[PDB]
């Protein structure tokens, strides 16, 4: 889905 | 391209419920768009409240919620209090980059409440008693150094003669 | 518990660099990214880009790629902003916070201030003693701001220390 680092 | 509108400004009362609005100039906000919400107290002071549309930061009081509602993301403060007075800026996603909305400043109506820290640990208390320093020395030196670019073209000026 | 603290303001004239530190505590720093945003006077807010603190690959907003770079220093658990070639208009506070998706944890902010000496076109035809006397005359100004940040942290320090005797 998001693709930064979380 | 796109733009991510806010309400310039709204006022509320202790213990209202009032919902500020984030809409994108693209058309609908959904869940791909992770909207975020983020308060701004002085000095330049941020906190997180809600990221992913929907989920409120550790810490955060219950009386903040996100959502979406008719094509916008929205954060309802049920029940303000005095200590929501700040600024509230919205964030969204678009695929590779983050784009912020204008903030809304919320104002309350009441003066300063400070019922809140009865139920705070005297530990607690001082914790936050000590932080003011580093806040207000930061704040100092800012002046500081706004003064030294006044200065300076002066300074060459004289020199200058 | 998780805090992230950022260097002290800076001022600088156009065409220098800065670095801006943000370092972070209270989780491993590791497994989450870092992100950066510009807050311009007045103004809202602008995202830099975030860097992955995991595998150290960024991503940045392309009106910053050009001047604007992040660094790790990942065994003292600093995240980097690293800005060169300042312009006038990069006068800004300067946040990092973390992921996410988007804004969680939020450092204090760095003020950079690139001073212009926009007034010096105007000031080379004035008298020195013109000069001397509006270089006096800033001290004033500025030690009564100084003075009433300090009165305003007192009126901040008041309700708690309050709270703190009522214990
Ligand atoms: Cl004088």
């Amino acid at each position: 889905g998001y693709p930064g680092q979380v | 391209q796109t733009v991510v509108t806010q309400e310039s400004a709204l006022t509320t009362s202790p213990g209202e419920t009032v919902t500020l609005t984030c809409r994108s100039s693209t058309g609908a906000v959904t869940t791909s768009n992770y909207a975020n919400w983020v308060q701004e107290k002085p000095d330049h002071l941020f906190t997180g409240l809600i990221v992913g549309t929907n989920n409120r930061v550790p810490g955060v009081p219950p009386r903040f919620s996100g959502s979406l509602i008719e094509d916008k993301a929205a954060l309802t403060i049920t029940g303000a209090q005095t200590e929501d007075e700040a600024i509230y800026f919205c964030a969204l996603w678009y695929s590779n980059h983050w784009v912020f909305g204008g903030g809304t400043k919320l104002t309350v109506l009441g003066g300063s409440d400070y019922e809140f820290l009865k139920s705070w640990t005297v530990e607690d208390l001082q914790k936050r008693l000590l932080a003011l320093d580093p806040m207000m020395e930061q704040e100092i030196e800012e002046i500081r150094q706004k003064y030294q670019c006044k200065r300076q073209p002066i300074l060459d000026a004289i020199e200058a003669k | 518990q998780i805090q992230l603290v950022q260097s002290g303001p800076e001022v600088q004239k156009p065409g220098e660099t800065v670095r801006i530190s943000c370092k972070a505590s209270g989780y491993t720093f590791t497994t989450a990214g870092m992100q950066w945003v510009q807050k311009m006077p007045g103004k809202s807010l602008k995202w830099i880009g975030w860097i992955n603190t995991r595998s150290g690959v960024p991503k940045y907003a392309e009106d910053f790629k050009g001047r604007f770079a992040f660094s790790l220093e990942t065994s003292a658990s600093i995240a980097y902003l690293h800005i060169n070639n300042l312009k006038n208009e990069d006068t800004a506070t300067y946040f990092c916070a973390r992921e996410g998706p988007g804004f969680v944890y939020w450092g204090q902010g760095t003020l950079v201030t690139v001073c212009s000496g926009s007034d010096y076109e105007f000031l080379k035809s004035w008298t020195v003693e013109d000069l001397q006397k509006r270089l006096l005359a800033l001290d004033p100004m500025m030690e009564q701001e100084i003075e009433e940040i300090r009165q305003k942290y007192q009126s901040k320090r008041q309700p708690i220390l309050d709270a703190i005797e009522a214990k």
